[PDB]
């Protein structure tokens, strides 16, 4: 099997439900912190394009 | 009117926004005559017990996406008694009803083509290579066409230009099929009745058909509205039978 | 002046005698074998029908 | 088929059609007629069930306890008196009243039984040769000349039907006619007493049906007697009209519906399930 | 939240994932406190048998330009309480669209192997659980509230019956009134 | 013939022929139907012996006893308290329970009788004046409200059958129809209560049938006295299915069908006989 | 004559020295009628798929051998597609067909009562002590009644002479029968209705019968003979149905 | 509605008169005469029936 990264995240944000290992399909999670407003989404997920990896779009940020 | 209501089983599907029905080739899904049959067994009918709205697992519309196939009866094949039918079995012939669902909103807009393409035999990413049988068809998540041309080394072409198949996408409307449109409709309704050369086959070894939804117009809104709209897909059996019981495969 | 009616006994020497004693009608038994019942007064109180097959709207 | 008997399950099949069963519009204030044959597969099931339980006869048509009188035959308080009496009124018990409050109106015929059990005052010593003592029930209509003590001629029932009992024998059964001036016996009066919307609030000014007084007959008891009259209201050839939702709270008052407020159901901890 | 009118309230509101779970009960409509309490659960503690289907009317109370789906499943009490969207889809169902019809009626059919079933639940005749999945989710258009209000009206068919007169264990008192 | 008469014997002589009503087989499962003309000569006798005392009716048509309900005046414990309690159950005498085991199931209309017997408690002195003691006996349904003490309103039988009954008159009776949920009384039920195989074993789980609370009407004596309340049911317009073998070994307890082993029957000392 | 052929299914059984068919209590196994129904959802009706010759293993006839019980249908639950039409339905109702079948020799000799005991409630080995559920019927293998009396903790009661269930041995001849007796007969066939006092009820938590078969008299031969004579089981369903689908079960 | 049945004499004035009182059928008297049998479920259980006098294998 392969293993997505941690990854290095995030600012101004937490992280809600951390597994050590992320696999095929399983999306991260990110609420900004009380005192900032949302920049996009939350939750990216892993994809597969060649036999490492990766993951699928940019992380969010947040303003206040 | 644009209301319809369909009952197979014991689970019925009510739409408010509708187009209409498209019955396949202009056939409505029956039983094997005793003249077209070839296996002198005698064959296993459960009405109830599979004929049934099974549903699968909702994908995401993005805004940047490219579109989705899934492979019958292989997309089925853990749900209910058809998966534990499609095991005891060795034969198996069958009709399909579609029901691919998606509401937004009034303030949205975005357009889905919804096809059944009889046997898309798929072509390779990388030639010569002959790819995985996992990377056409997952037990129960879609696939997802690319929005470019892959380069994968064991996978399908995926550029959602091609459709897969290696034809022009939009030349795929005389495959029975209907259209989401944001607009007006809301869910696509196909009535597929069984389409191959033998009257039954086996299940496992061979995808009968595929539907593939593809966004031609793709979905914009406002920032400040419902950025996840979601697409479910609920196919249901109908007319199953099968024949040769031996013990459980697929191996 | 004998009245005989049916006993209540259950759906797969059935019948009984009452004569009335008194004089009056508030000395009767009780008049535990009357089932009509018209429930259309309070689930459909509407003033246009409404077919359950077609729309309500 | 015959009276109260329930509807079966016709045969179906699956359809795909404009029809709309399941769809309606609550906004009507009409509750929908769906057969479960309308939204799935169902067989030809044939019920024998018949709805005899329900009917108004068969539910309230059953004895019912509406008052504990307490008498004696030594005067020691005026709550332990020679005699009694009791206003007569179907709201003092908590189970009749809420089934009589399920319906506005209601129109029945009544029969009443009394379950008179004596028994022995306690004392320094006990033993006594007694005669079975025998109880005396006066109803007193509304406006008539009560009693007020024992050994008064107003006992004499000159016009009001009493019963007598010597102890041993069977509990005494009369019944009554329907004993109201309007048309319904009205479980419910929103509105007041006098005219200028004033006086007492409810159902108190309506409830105009006498009193019903008990007392020995035997004169002496060498050591006293404490009596107790449970009285045993039973309604038949009933009809009942314009049905109440049914009491969530509990009484207080046997005139009023006061009440305390309380929730409308008991609290889980969420709302969703979890297992697999 | 019985203390206030919001224990009638379901909430659903626009979702990140589908197939989440909307609402959940245990099908015992004479002592699960959802359905103990209500018309059909004061006339029903009366008595101690009943037989028949039911049925289980809703009723979208949100704007009139959101739009969702949803599916409100029953099943029979075998295997447990359906765990997800996949576990429920396989009893009983029915999928809830939201359009000019602002009600879908489920109509919880009456499968038993006994003819009765008793009013306080005993393990012997156990008769279900009631579901509700997000079907796709709730798409609104901008400039409107995500927290909407779905109303549950409960009733029995032309088939309901019941049984064997009790008193209810709801009104009880100490002393006489005066 | 009548019916239930028993079949006579033909005439026959003596035969030399191949039919051989004698010789058959036991592994076919088939009991043989040979007549007693089929294997000597025997005349023409003519039976006129009624099988009456037979049928289920006859049968199990005798009232046997079921509970043994003791409560007393003045509380001294909660095995003899001022009420008492019993969960309706036809499993705790060793007579009826063994002819009901007879059947695998059974559907049956019963009458019940009560044998109420007062008896004075041993004390210091006894004189006293009593007045005749009133008993009360409620039928909670599966699910009703029970009553914690004396002296509580649940006692009130608002809508529960209660009979009343004071001493001296003869026993009370009154008839209940066949009171399952489903078509017959599972006397044997080999399963389990829970889904999961577990819980409890047996015909436990079938059984609910309801209490039966006896208490005394009269509040008070002077010396207390303990009353016994005997049960008495009767089954009356009964079918009967699946008949079992009867059971060999005495029994244990009044939920299970747990025993001790034994042997099949009583042994002798040798296989044959001997005498000239 | 003695020989008589059984087919049901796509499985056929033959017999050469077959005593008679014992049909239960005179009932041939049919389908619920419309008026003794209770559910008011339609049955599934699988037929040629579950009514078949389903054969459990053999068992070993010892010199010191004493019986073995099966519990049905709970014995039948990993045995093709009833196992799995089991799982995934609350009711079940079905008579079945059953099959003993046991060849020696001319020269052993031997005799067994074959017995099918509707609702065998089982005694505890050791009192106020609820016995396993797996104590009483394992899946696939038969269970055994012990020689002399049980003193398990917890178990069933074991002594064959009390058959289990607290009555004589002896007196289970009512129960529908046969024998199977070395000299004569070879193989015992009974066909049991469906016997319950509920039209449909569940299949895992109440056990409709119990076939218990027991040596009266023992297997008895020559030193020099063949020590080893199995017996097997071959019990098909017959008129099967099943009602109320939801998801697997069981717990 | 009287029923005017027969009484149970011996086999080498004699009937009797009931009046059902009460409106169920479960306050009934004893079903006492009821002599009807079919012992050959029991007896012969049988597919294949077996003649008494011809062999039964
Ligand atoms: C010899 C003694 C005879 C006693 C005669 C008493 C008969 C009077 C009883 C009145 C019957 C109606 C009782 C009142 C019911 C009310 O309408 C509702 N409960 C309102 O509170
Ligand atoms: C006023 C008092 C009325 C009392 C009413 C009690 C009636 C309830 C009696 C239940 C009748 C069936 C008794 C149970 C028999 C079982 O099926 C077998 N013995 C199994 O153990
Ligand atoms: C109240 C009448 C008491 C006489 C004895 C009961 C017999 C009455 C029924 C026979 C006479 C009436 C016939 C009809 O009418
Ligand atoms: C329950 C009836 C009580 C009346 C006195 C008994 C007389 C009844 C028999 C005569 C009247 C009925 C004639 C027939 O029917």
């Amino acid at each position: 099997e392969i293993y997505c990264p941690a990854p290095p995240q995030i600012d101004n944000g937490i992280i809600q439900g951390e597994r050590d290992h992320y696999g095929y399909r399983q999306s991260v999670t990110y609420a900004c912190n009380k005192g900032f407003t949302m920049i996009g989404e939350h939750s990216i997920y892993c994809t597969v394009n060649n036999d490492e990896g990766e993951w699928s779009g940019p992380p969010p940020e947040c303003r206040g | 009117d644009r209301v319809r209501s369909i009952t197979l089983g014991n689970s019925t599907i009510t739409t408010q926004e509708c187009a209409n029905v498209v019955v396949g080739y202009g056939v409505w899904p029956t039983y094997l005559s005793d003249h077209e049959a070839t296996a002198v067994d005698q064959p296993t009918q459960p009405d109830v017990a599979t004929c049934r709205f099974y549903t699968l697992e909702s994908v995401k519309w993005e805004s940047s996406s490219a579109g989705w196939w899934w492979k019958f009866p292989e997309a089925l094949s853990d749900m209910g008694l058809f998966g534990q039918n499609m095991q005891y079995h060795y034969l198996g012939r069958t009709g399909y009803t579609i029901h691919v669902q998606c509401n937004a909103s009034k303030f949205h807009q975005g357009c889905l083509l919804v096809v059944c393409v009889p046997e898309a035999e798929m072509g390779a990413a990388t030639t010569d290579h002959a790819f995985n049988h996992t990377k056409l068809s997952n037990i129960g998540q879609a696939m997802e066409f690319s929005a470019k041309k892959s380069t994968d080394q064991t996978g399908p072409q995926t550029a959602v230009h091609n459709a897969g198949m290696g034809v022009a996408v939009g030349n795929l409307t005389i495959f029975p099929h209907q259209w989401i449109n944001l607009r007006t409709n809301n869910s696509a309704t196909i009535v597929m009745p069984y389409i191959n050369s033998v009257p039954m086959d086996n299940m496992y070894r061979h995808y009968n058909f595929t539907l593939m939804v593809i966004p031609f117009a793709k979905l914009e809104h406002s920032p400040q509205a419902s950025t996840y709209v979601p697409i479910t897909v609920t196919v249901a059996p109908m007319c199953a039978e099968y024949n040769g019981l031996r013990l459980a495969g697929h191996q | 002046g004998a009245q005989v009616s049916t006993q209540k006994t259950g759906a797969h020497i059935i019948h009984y005698t009452n004569i009335n004693y008194y004089k009056d009608s508030a000395s009767n038994s009780l008049n535990r074998q009357d089932f009509t019942q018209d429930p259309s007064k309070f689930t459909e109180p509407v003033k246009d029908v409404m077919i359950k097959t077609l729309p309500a709207l | 088929r015959a009276v109260g008997r329930v509807a079966d399950t016709v045969a179906s099949g699956p359809v795909n059609t404009e029809q709309i069963p399941a769809l309606t519009a609550v906004e009507t204030g009409h509750t929908s007629q769906v057969v479960p044959s309308d939204t799935m597969q169902t067989r030809h099931v044939i019920n024998y069930h018949t709805r005899s339980e329900s009917s108004i006869e068969n539910f309230m048509g059953r004895a019912a306890c509406v008052y504990i009188a307490q008498y004696a035959t030594e005067k020691v308080n005026d709550e332990l008196d020679r005699y009694t009496n009791w206003e007569i009124t179907t709201r003092q018990v908590a189970q009749l009243r809420r089934k009589l409050e399920m319906f506005t109106y209601m129109r029945f015929d009544l029969e009443i039984t009394f379950v008179i059990t004596s028994s022995q005052r306690t004392s320094t010593t006990y033993a006594s040769d007694s005669p079975p003592l025998t109880h005396q029930v006066m109803y007193v209509p509304p406006g008539g000349p009560i009693p007020k003590s024992y050994e008064d001629f107003a006992w004499q029932t000159s016009t009001n039907p009493s019963v007598f009992w010597t102890e041993g024998n069977a509990p005494p059964r009369m019944s009554i006619p329907f004993m109201s001036v309007g048309n319904a016996y009205c479980n419910f009066y929103d509105g007041w007493s006098h005219f200028s919307q004033s006086g007492v609030y409810g159902y108190t000014t309506l409830n105009n049906m006498g009193h019903l007084y008990f007392r020995h007959v035997n004169k002496s008891t060498a050591y006293p007697v404490n009596s107790v009259a449970r009285v045993y209201f039973k309604p038949k050839h009933v009809k009942a009209w314009v049905p109440r939702a049914p009491r969530l709270c509990p009484y207080l008052k046997a005139r009023n519906v006061n009440f305390n407020v309380q929730g409308v159901t008991e609290s889980r901890n969420k709302i969703t399930l979890d297992r697999s | 939240h019985v203390n206030s009118m919001e224990a009638y309230r379901i909430p659903v509101r626009p979702q990140t994932s589908s197939g989440e779970q909307v609402f959940g009960f245990q099908l015992q409509p004479g002592h699960d406190s959802v359905l103990k309490h209500t018309l059909l659960g004061e006339i029903l503690n009366y008595y101690a048998n009943w037989s028949g289907s039911m049925k289980l009317t809703f009723m979208y109370c949100g704007a009139a330009m959101a739009t969702g789906k949803f599916l409100i499943a029953y099943s029979p009490p075998g295997a447990g309480v359906p765990g997800s969207r996949r576990d429920a889809m396989l009893g009983t169902h029915v999928i809830w669209d939201v359009g000019l019809q602002s009600s879908c009626v489920l109509c919880v059919p009456w499968i038993s192997q006994t003819n009765y079933r008793y009013v306080t639940s005993d393990a012997y005749t156990d008769a279900g659980y009631i579901t509700c999945w997000y079907q796709t989710s709730i798409v609104t258009p901008p400039d409107i509230p995500t927290t909407s209000t779905i109303l549950c009206f409960v009733s029995a068919c032309n088939d309901f019956s019941v049984r064997l007169l009790r008193d209810t264990p709801f009104i009880t008192q100490q002393a006489l009134f005066q």
